[PDB]
């Protein structure tokens, strides 16, 4: 069992009040059963768009979770990964200035 | 130079559950997707394709079509065979092509539960040095198999670079596409971390340093290149600076697509 990293990042450079795209990048991780939820303020955003899974040379597993989001001052994003590698969930969240 | 890369993904999870999935990259574009719910192999490009003819393929995606059920009966009748010595869930991953130069070599491996056991190589399927010893056996009765030594000899051999040339050619306005990079400046926190974010640049060689005027900042530390859903790509380059210090600071990126004009943004 290898457990997955995640990165979350914008495809524009945000600004707030415009749509943009936040992408979720999830590797290295086997077995290649996985659940990827975006979050907004905490709740699962319902419109989440997967690429097909793939594998890098090492066998390991990555695909890219992406979503239509418009960045506020005030709104918190997030990537949230469930797999049998973790017993706990585990949550990376967008931080416009990392 | 274009490595072409056929992956499949398997999972089998007991006697009534399997999958089988495969994507196929020719250099980081994705031509081919071939689902488990799906009959047929679908393109994920105009000229995923090639310049095969409709006739050539549809005879290579038929010989896949009987390969993928055969594969999965073949696996499950293994796992039956040797239970409870080895059993469920079981993982197998397949990654084949070629790489092309200017002449090709091919390659055929196989993984088990994520570590590579298996090849083929010339006119037969090896183990690998450490691979478990039960493998062995199955390995001997899959070779007996003639008709599909020269099947998988005549895919790795002529087929593969045959197709990879004619992608090549009918992908020719998407393999050397350009797209810009566009970059931007940002910090997390005496001491504080300057980011400096390039994204939707294609293809993927890209420079991004941070600068005092023409000295390169040897801090920068450059991350991952991370996958945009647009088929460009994303790069971060960091830079750790103590207070007092940003000012003068610079990001510089180059990249084919900027016709010699580097972006530089001052922090
Ligand atoms: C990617 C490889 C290219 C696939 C070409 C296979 C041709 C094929 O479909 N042929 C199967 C059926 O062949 C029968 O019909 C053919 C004509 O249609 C011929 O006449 C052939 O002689 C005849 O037998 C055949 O059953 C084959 O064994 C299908 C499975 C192929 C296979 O275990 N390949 C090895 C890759 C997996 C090896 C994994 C080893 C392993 C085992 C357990 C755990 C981990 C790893
Ligand atoms: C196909 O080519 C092989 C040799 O090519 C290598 O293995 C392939 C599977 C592929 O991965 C290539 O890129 C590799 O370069 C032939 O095998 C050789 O055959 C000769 C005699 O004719 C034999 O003496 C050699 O030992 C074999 N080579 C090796 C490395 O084992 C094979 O016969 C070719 N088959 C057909 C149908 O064309
Ligand atoms: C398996 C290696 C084949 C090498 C020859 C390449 C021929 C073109 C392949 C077209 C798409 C194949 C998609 C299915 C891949 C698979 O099931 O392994
Ligand atoms: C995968 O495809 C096979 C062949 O069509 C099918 O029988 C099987 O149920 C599919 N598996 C899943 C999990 O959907």
């Amino acid at each position: 069992q290898k457990t997955p990293q995640i990165q979350v990042y914008s495809r524009h450079p945000p600004e707030n009040g415009k749509p943009n795209i936040l992408n979720c990048y999830v590797t290295q991780f086997h077995p290649p059963h996985i659940e990827i939820q975006m979050l907004k303020n905490g709740k699962k955003i319902p419109k989440v768009e997967m690429s097909d899974m793939s594998f890098s040379k090492d066998w390991s597993f990555y695909i890219l979770a992406h979503t239509e989001f418009t960045p506020t001052e005030t709104d918190t994003y997030a990537c949230r990964v469930k797999h049998a590698s973790m017993a706990e969930p585990k949550t990376v969240y967008w931080d416009r200035d990392m | 130079n274009y490595t072409f890369r056929c992956l499949q993904m398997s999972s089998f999870a007991n006697r009534s559950w399997s999958r089988t999935d495969s994507v196929v990259w020719l250099g980081d574009l994705q031509t081919h997707r071939w689902s488990n719910d799906s009959a047929t192999i679908s393109f994920t490009k105009p000229w995923s394709q090639g310049k095969l003819s409709n006739q050539q393929w549809e005879k290579l995606q038929h010989m896949f079509q009987v390969y993928r059920v055969s594969f999965t009966r073949d696996i499950q009748e293994l796992v039956k065979m040797m239970s409870p010595k080895e059993d469920y869930p079981i993982e197998i991953q397949l990654s084949a092509g070629c790489e092309m130069y200017p002449a090709s070599e091919s390659f055929l491996h196989v993984a088990f539960q994520g570590k590579y056991v298996v090849r083929f190589w010339g006119t037969s399927w090896q183990t690998v040095p450490g691979a478990p010893s039960w493998l062995d056996l199955p390995i001997k009765v899959l070779n007996a198999d003639q008709g599909t030594s020269a099947t998988v000899q005549m895919l790795l051999n002529d087929t593969c670079p045959l197709f990879v040339r004619g992608l090549l050619e009918a992908g020719k306005s998407d393999l050397e596409k350009q797209e810009k990079p566009v970059a931007w400046l940002s910090s997390v926190p005496g001491h504080r971390q300057l980011v400096c974010h390039v994204s939707g640049f294609y293809p993927k060689p890209v420079w991004v340093m941070w600068m005092r005027g023409d000295q390169e900042q040897q801090g920068t530390h450059r991350g991952d290149f991370l996958p945009n859903a647009d088929e460009t790509w994303y790069l971060q380059a960091t830079l750790d600076v103590e207070a007092g210090e940003e000012a003068g600071l610079a990001c510089r990126v180059k990249h084919s697509s900027l016709g010699g004009q580097d972006i530089i943004l001052y922090w």
